[PDB]
């Protein structure tokens, strides 16, 4: 309830949900790339 | 331990969180570079010797 | 906390990036986006120099040295222990200097003043990049840059200078040295003049700019004025650094021999090249 | 804007593209900086190629070992 | 005396270097002490003295005897600013901006700030006024460069808000200081020369727009200018750079704002 | 943006004869011409210059020093104007050889003329120092310029007078000549081991770099706040304005500490004086106490071995 | 959408992000196809690694020269 | 973990997203440089 | 060349932009394979 | 009752609780990584 | 009773008590680490 | 020792805590780097020799 | 010795305590580094020799 920015609870939840959808999309692309590189040439 | 929360009546969250993020990223980079510098724990060179890349 | 007069100037705005994310102070320091960046880079660079101290084996601050990669590595990477730490520290230093300049822009800009200060700092940044980046890249290897040590980069200066004999015979070198000496002379004269006007013979009234012009016109016969002296100072310093960067960018790149051999051309000019007598011939 | 064929998308996807855009502003600026730096280094490397540095060639200034 | 040691490796080279380290520490202390004569003691953002004052104590006061019977200035001393500041703090904690409450330029806060100096003109060495219009000065004439008298004056929004009437020069210093720029209100305003770009057909002012030319603080008397009103004019003209940023027709600003 | 680097329009009128307290105007000359070229950067007025007793002493001695070196240069070219033109930078007026020691028995042609020119130079420089002091005194100003000049004179005296006496030889002073005195500098460095390992040499270099630093900083700051009348500094000391505050706040928010309109000039004068002060000390110790600075650095934790 | 802080951008940039989005729909689908194909090939390559093909090993079926 | 969303009642999205984009690009360039430095994983070879 | 814009009174932007994105990505992947095939300009060797 | 930031008791407790949840999540990921590395190659 | 910082007696005691609780927690973790290292490899 | 608490009527908590955090981190980095510098107590090298990593 | 307390009517406690803290830390670091420099009293090397860790 600090509201330094000025956002409310519902706005915060909506923005965080769309952020996290973007974050997991980015993470999925990263995991696919990492698996491709690992299969191509492992580092462990 | 229970009332450590009163630190936030001392420190403004915004400044503390910025400083903490900078500190944590710097520390992680520190430790990763220290590991990469030693011939062991330089995981890249270890894998290079394990699979004979060089 | 705050100077007696500082509060009426601490207003929002006048910043390039990040709105009011980092538009705050930490003590006296204004932070900003580029302040965050420059603190990160400076901290990492100082840490990596300490880690160089650990790897090298000394804790003497005057013996710690971070050498660039050797000549055989060319312009590629090197292992951290034998040249890669130098590369990371160089990137950190470049980022710190550039972020410092941009943070200065933001501060100049919140205060409503001109950008002469980040201007002049960019000249020093470009001289550093000439020594560390432009010349070694133009010249083939990271091993032509200087090490990060208090007394070992002086060894680099000495070796690079004596590769071309007496480096005093570089002409852009002479111009830069003359600018540096003139700058120090002008700084001494300016500080002395202002202090002597503000602190006169002891207990008599404070002097005026007219007195400064009168004193210096009595001395040599041409006063330049306050605006003139500040212009001349900025320009003398910037010219010195510019000619330093020039004299070093041309060395080992378009000139490869002894520099007195460069001076040799005037002596061989057609209408005196053959006369006997004098020092030459 | 008279196009009036893009305005039919739902407000949530408008928000989505708004922040995709925020991030490409930020790191498009960062990419411009990085790749301009590489082009500067490349210019200096080409000037070094065309000059006869590569024939008469200086000894190492510092030991590095 | 080459190379004899008093103890260990300690010789005149070592004695000299250590003596210089001590002298340098003393000199740094002295220089900072001299530089603590304006702005101290330090204060909280609410005006009360801070718990901080620093490792360096304040120096003993010294007195400047002002010329032309202006009195004495003794420093360090009690500093107030003899004017109200129209700002409201953004946060309760420290190190945060204070936002303007009304119009920022014009209450005079931020880059538009000014200082209550003496409401008197600064004098030259002989006692006359230092800064003076061309008509009031005897013998002065534009000597090189594009004479700005008679040119229109364009603001940052690519309107012309007035046109140049006279130049205020600095007599001993022999250099132009203000453009007297007159509007089709008919009253005149003062323009610092370092804020104006004199072109071939046009005097450009990046700082201000037409609607802000009328707001410039006018001069009390019409042949002289005092220090107070020089701050007042300069502070407004300069604060125009941030506080008139929206109204400005800059290609790069519109570029970045449309992207942002 | 107007950068205030060059004036964009100039004005002029009656010449300023200057203030008139305790100054004998019989000795002050008349104002000279106005230079439109110099006016684009600073003041355009030339003169008037004060010509006193010390002024004549210094002018005579310096003119004879310059003339003596020139006549030796002419002799050294065989009186040929073309050779003089082509070897102007290679001529040299060289001090006596080491075997004369400090004696004034060196013949005219390996260093009697060097001694004569050096005497003239001594008189000229010390007369100019006295003239600086008296010009400051006549106007009721402080003597800061005299003491900064005294630092420069200290380095000059060590180079040419005090160190040769300590080493017991006139052969170790500086020859009069462009390339010859540059070679003297290089050979001084070579003979004593690296001067790079002279600690006072390093301090002198630190303060020369600091002079360039500080004076770029200060010129840029004053040109940046010249929009508030910042270049008028004596009055900002007298009656603080917004230019002074904005400059102080820029440097405080940048690096955590600032200065005053007054105090930055104390920084400036000390930064410039320390150059020649530490340089004179280093040169005096060079050869008298240490004759191999690299070995000294090895002995003092400076060089690796 | 209650956020109401993204709606302040001008309509032209709304159009801009709309079509940036159209193109990333198209070629994000294409990228998904290509990289899924590579992951399938990688799965088969791993299965080939773990099997003793690499020790007893067949001759060439076709000449190719 | 569920209520991390209130970070956005602390931080303005615009500034956070600009900073995050800059950070992610810089980190990616960094790591591509660490890989480029080692003789193996330097793909720019040949 | 001035009135090429009337192509958009012929083609629906949505479909054209999806097709163009698919085409550009496929072409880039193609060229990467062409470079990867030659012994030089193949960066996956190391 | 001591106040510098202007936050109250309930605000302080709420912010500290969400902080500590984030801190323990970070710590758990760190412990998993450390165990993975230790099993892969011990440093003791 | 100096009032340099503005705090009263009760505020001072409360802040000092919570500080000291944190200080002893830090000290306890340090002692555990030191004993672990000492047992692993002594320096005396 | 009972009334050490009055130190907080002398010192502002915010500045003291910032300085203390900086000091503690710097001291910890100091000691860790000192340990890493010596051939013994360089735990990385110790474990390299124990497990025959080289 | 009884009235040494009047030193605090001469000196401001804040400045004195900051200077004293800096001085004490610098002195402790001084002495520890001096001990570490000598082959004896360099407790690190000594423990390495006694337990034969080299
Ligand atoms: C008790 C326990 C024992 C402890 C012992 C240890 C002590 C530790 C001390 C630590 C340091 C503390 C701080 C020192 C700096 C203080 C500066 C200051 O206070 O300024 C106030 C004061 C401000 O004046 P003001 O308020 O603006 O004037 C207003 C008046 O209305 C108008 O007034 P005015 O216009 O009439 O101006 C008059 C005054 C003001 O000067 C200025 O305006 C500023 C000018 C700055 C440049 C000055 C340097 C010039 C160098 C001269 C020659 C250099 C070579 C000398 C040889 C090198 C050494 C071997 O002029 C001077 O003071 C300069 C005279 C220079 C003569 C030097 C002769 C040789 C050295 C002899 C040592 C004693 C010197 C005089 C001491 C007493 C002075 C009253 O300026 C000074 O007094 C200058 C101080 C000069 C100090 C000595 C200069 C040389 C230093 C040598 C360092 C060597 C280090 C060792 C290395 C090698 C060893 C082997
Ligand atoms: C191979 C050469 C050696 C070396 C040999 C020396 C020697 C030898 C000396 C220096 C000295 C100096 N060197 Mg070194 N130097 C080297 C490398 C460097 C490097 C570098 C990056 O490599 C730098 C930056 C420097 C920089 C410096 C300066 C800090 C210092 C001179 C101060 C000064 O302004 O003197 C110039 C100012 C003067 C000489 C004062 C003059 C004052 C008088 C009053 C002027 C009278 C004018 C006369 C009357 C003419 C009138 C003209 C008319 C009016 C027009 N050196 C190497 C290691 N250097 C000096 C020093 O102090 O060293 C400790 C010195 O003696
Ligand atoms: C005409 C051009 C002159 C000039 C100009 C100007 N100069 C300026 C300004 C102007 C105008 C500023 O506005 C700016 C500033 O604010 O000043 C207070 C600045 C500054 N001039 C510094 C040093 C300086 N100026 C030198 C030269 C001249 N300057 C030339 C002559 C020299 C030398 C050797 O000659 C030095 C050492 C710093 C004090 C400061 C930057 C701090 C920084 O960037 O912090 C950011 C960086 C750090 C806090 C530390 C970074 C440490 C790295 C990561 C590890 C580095 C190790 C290193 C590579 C090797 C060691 C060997
Ligand atoms: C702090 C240390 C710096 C410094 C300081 C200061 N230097 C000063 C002052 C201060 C403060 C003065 O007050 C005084 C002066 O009046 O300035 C206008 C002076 C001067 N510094 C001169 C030259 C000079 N400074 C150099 C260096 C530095 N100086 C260093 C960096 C260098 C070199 C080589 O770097 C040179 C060549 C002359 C212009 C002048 C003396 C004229 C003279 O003695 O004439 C006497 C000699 C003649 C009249 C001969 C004339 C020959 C015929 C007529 C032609
Ligand atoms: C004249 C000589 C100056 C030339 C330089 C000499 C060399 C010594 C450095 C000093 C540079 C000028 C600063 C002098 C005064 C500074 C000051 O007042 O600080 C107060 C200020 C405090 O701010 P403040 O002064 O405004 O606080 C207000 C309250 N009073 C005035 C009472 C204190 O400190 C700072 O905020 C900035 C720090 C300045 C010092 C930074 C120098 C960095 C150098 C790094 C070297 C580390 C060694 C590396 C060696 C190898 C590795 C171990
Ligand atoms: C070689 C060294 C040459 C001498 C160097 C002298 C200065 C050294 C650095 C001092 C910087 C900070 C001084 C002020 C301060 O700390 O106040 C904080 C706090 C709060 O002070 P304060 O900021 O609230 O000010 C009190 C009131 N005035 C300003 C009037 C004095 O001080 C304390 O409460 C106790 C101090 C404990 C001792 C100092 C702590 C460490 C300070 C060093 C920097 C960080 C540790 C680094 C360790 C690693 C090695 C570098
Ligand atoms: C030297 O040390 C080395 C480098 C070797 C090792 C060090 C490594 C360092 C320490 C690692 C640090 C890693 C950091 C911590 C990782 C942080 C990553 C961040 C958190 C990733 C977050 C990404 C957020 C994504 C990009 C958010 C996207 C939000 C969207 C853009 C908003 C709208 C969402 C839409 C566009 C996507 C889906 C909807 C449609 C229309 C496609
Ligand atoms: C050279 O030396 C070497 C490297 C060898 C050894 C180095 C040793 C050093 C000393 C190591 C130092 C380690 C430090 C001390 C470790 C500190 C760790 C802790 C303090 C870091 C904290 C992490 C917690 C983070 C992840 C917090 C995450 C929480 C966010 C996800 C959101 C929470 C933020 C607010 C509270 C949420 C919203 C608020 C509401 C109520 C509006
Ligand atoms: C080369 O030299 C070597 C390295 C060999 C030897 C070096 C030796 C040096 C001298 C070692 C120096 C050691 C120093 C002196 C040790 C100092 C230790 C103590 C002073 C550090 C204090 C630690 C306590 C910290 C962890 C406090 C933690 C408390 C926080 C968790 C929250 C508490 C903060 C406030 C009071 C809570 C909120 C208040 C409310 C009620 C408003
Ligand atoms: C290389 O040369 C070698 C080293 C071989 C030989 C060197 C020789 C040199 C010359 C040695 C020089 C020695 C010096 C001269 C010795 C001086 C000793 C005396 C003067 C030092 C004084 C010490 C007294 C101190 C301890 C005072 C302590 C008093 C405080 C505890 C509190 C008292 C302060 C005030 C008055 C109390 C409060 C007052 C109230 C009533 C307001
Ligand atoms: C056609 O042109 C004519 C011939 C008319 C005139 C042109 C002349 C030109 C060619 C003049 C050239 C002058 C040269 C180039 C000037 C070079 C000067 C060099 C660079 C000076 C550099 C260092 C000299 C300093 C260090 C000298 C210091 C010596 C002082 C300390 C005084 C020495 C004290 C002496 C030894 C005391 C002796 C006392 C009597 C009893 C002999
Ligand atoms: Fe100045």
């Amino acid at each position: 309830d600090l509201g330094y920015t000025g956002l409310t609870d519902e706005q915060a939840q909506e923005l965080h949900s769309v952020y996290m959808s973007g974050l997991w999309l980015f993470s999925a692309v990263a995991i696919v790339a990492h698996l491709a590189v690992y299969i191509w040439r492992p580092w462990f | 331990m229970s009332k450590f929360y009163k630190i936030w009546m001392i420190f403004d969250p915004r400044r503390v969180f910025v400083a903490q993020g900078v500190f944590l990223f710097l520390l992680a980079v520190m430790i990763h570079l220290i590991l990469l510098s030693t011939p062991s724990y330089n995981w890249l060179e270890i894998s290079a010797a394990k699979y004979n890349r060089v | 906390a705050l100077l007696s007069f500082e509060r009426k100037y601490r207003v929002p705005g006048g910043t390039l990036v990040g709105g009011n994310l980092f538009d705050f102070w930490v003590g006296p320091f204004y932070v900003g986006f580029f302040g965050v960046a420059t603190f990160f880079f400076a901290a990492l660079g100082i840490i990596l120099i300490a880690w160089s101290a650990v790897l090298q084996g000394t804790w003497n601050p005057q013996l710690i040295s971070v050498y660039p990669p050797a000549l055989e590595y060319g312009l590629g990477g090197a292992p951290l222990a034998k040249g890669g730490l130098w590369q990371i520290i160089t990137i950190c230093a470049t980022g710190a200097f550039v972020s410092w300049a941009l943070r200065e822009v933001e501060i100049c800009r919140k205060l409503g003043i001109g950008y002469h200060i980040p201007f002049a700092f960019a000249f020093a940044i470009l001289a550093y990049l000439t020594l560390v980046l432009f010349r070694p890249v133009m010249m083939g290897a990271w091993g032509y840059a200087f090490p990060y040590g208090i007394w070992t980069h002086l060894d680099w200066v000495s070796n690079t200078g004596y590769t071309y004999g007496n480096f005093h015979y570089n002409p852009a070198h002479m111009i830069a040295i003359s600018f540096f000496f003139t700058n120090a002379l002008a700084l001494a004269l300016h500080g002395a003049l202002v202090l002597s006007a503000a602190n006169p013979e002891k207990g008599k009234e404070m002097r005026t700019p007219d007195h400064e012009d009168t004193f210096f016109r009595d001395l040599v016969g041409y006063s330049i004025g306050t605006l003139g002296i500040h212009r001349l100072g900025l320009l003398l310093s910037l010219s010195a650094v510019f000619f330093s960067a020039l004299c070093m960018i041309i060395t080992g790149t378009i000139w490869f021999d002894q520099w007195v051999d460069w001076w040799q051309w005037w002596v061989k000019l057609p209408w005196w090249a053959n006369i006997p007598g004098g020092i030459n011939g | 804007t008279i196009f009036n064929d893009h305005l039919n998308t739902n407000p949530k996807t408008n928000l989505r593209l708004w922040v995709a855009f925020q991030m490409m502003k930020g790191a498009g600026w960062a990419g411009g900086v990085f790749f301009g730096t590489l082009l500067l280094i490349g210019f200096f490397r080409v000037v070094g190629r065309m000059l006869p540095i590569q024939e008469n060639q200086a000894p190492a200034p510092n030991i590095t070992g | 005396m080459v190379g004899v040691t008093a103890f260990g490796n300690f010789d005149l080279a070592s004695l000299a270097i250590y003596s210089f380290w001590i002298f340098l520490a003393g000199l740094i202390y002295y220089l900072q002490t001299e530089n603590m004569r304006e702005g101290y003691p330090l204060e909280n953002e609410d005006g009360t003295p801070a718990a901080n004052q620093g490792p360096f104590p304040l120096p003993k006061p010294k007195t400047f005897i002002l010329p032309h019977g202006r009195g004495t200035l003794t420093v360090p001393g009690p500093e107030s600013e003899d004017r109200p500041i129209a700002l409201a703090r953004t946060a309760v904690s420290e190190g945060f901006p204070h936002a303007p409450t009304g119009d920022p330029m014009k209450d005079g806060v931020g880059p538009a700030s000014w200082v209550a100096r003496r409401d008197l003109p600064e004098l030259d060495g002989h006692g006359h006024n230092k800064i003076k219009p061309m008509k009031a000065a005897a013998g002065f004439h534009v000597s090189a460069g594009k004479n700005p008298i008679g040119l229109p004056v364009r603001g940052c929004d690519l309107e012309i808000a007035g046109k140049v009437v006279d130049i205020w020069v600095d007599i001993p210093e022999q250099m132009a200081r203000f453009l007297e720029v007159e509007l089709k209100d008919g009253s005149t305003r003062l323009l610092p020369m370092q804020m104006v770009k004199v072109q071939s057909n046009r005097v450009h002012v990046n700082a201000l727009s037409s609607d802000l030319f009328a707001g410039i603080p006018t001069i009390k008397s019409p042949t002289e200018v005092t220090l107070l009103e020089e701050d007042k004019i300069c502070g407004y003209v300069a604060g125009g750079l941030m506080y008139a940023a929206p109204k400005r027709k800059s290609v790069v600003a519109a570029m970045l704002a449309e992207y942002a | 943006e107007y950068q205030n680097i060059f004036s964009q329009v100039q004005v002029r009128g009656p010449a300023d004869l200057g203030m008139t307290e305790d100054v004998n105007l019989a000795n002050r000359s008349g104002v000279g011409p106005f230079s439109t070229l110099l006016g684009w950067f600073g003041n355009a007025q030339l003169g008037p210059i004060y010509l006193g007793s010390l002024g004549v002493l210094s002018l005579f001695s310096g003119l004879m020093w310059f003339f003596t070196i020139g006549i030796w240069f002419w002799y050294q070219a065989g009186w040929n104007p073309a050779v003089f033109l082509r070897d102007l930078f290679f001529f040299s007026l060289e001090p006596p050889a080491p075997e004369y020691g400090l004696s004034f028995a060196a013949p005219l042609k390996e260093g009697g003329l060097w001694l004569i020119a050096s005497f003239f130079m001594f008189v000229a420089v010390w007369s100019w120092w006295g003239r600086t002091y008296l010009r400051a005194q006549a106007l009721g100003m402080g003597k800061h310029t005299a003491w900064a000049f005294l630092s420069a004179i200290w380095l000059w005296m060590v180079l040419g007078f005090i160190r040769p006496i300590l080493m017991g030889s006139w052969s170790e002073a500086v020859p009069y000549g462009i390339f010859s005195h540059l070679d003297w500098t290089n050979n001084f460095s070579l003979v004593h081991g690296n001067l790079f390992y002279n600690p006072f040499h390093g301090l002198s270099i630190a303060f020369l770099y600091g002079s360039a630093l500080l004076f770029a900083m200060h010129g840029a700051t004053i040109l940046a706040v010249s929009r508030f009348g910042g270049e008028r500094e004596l009055e900002q000391i007298a009656d603080r304005g917004t230019a002074a505050e904005r400059a102080a706040l820029f440097w405080r928010w940048t690096m955590g500490f600032n200065a005053t309109m007054e105090g930055i000039h104390r920084w400036a004068i000390w930064m410039a004086v320390l150059v020649t002060l530490t340089g004179g000390i280093g040169i005096l110790l060079s050869g008298t106490v240490v004759d191999n600075w690299y070995v000294w650095g090895q002995n003092h934790g400076m060089a690796p071995l």
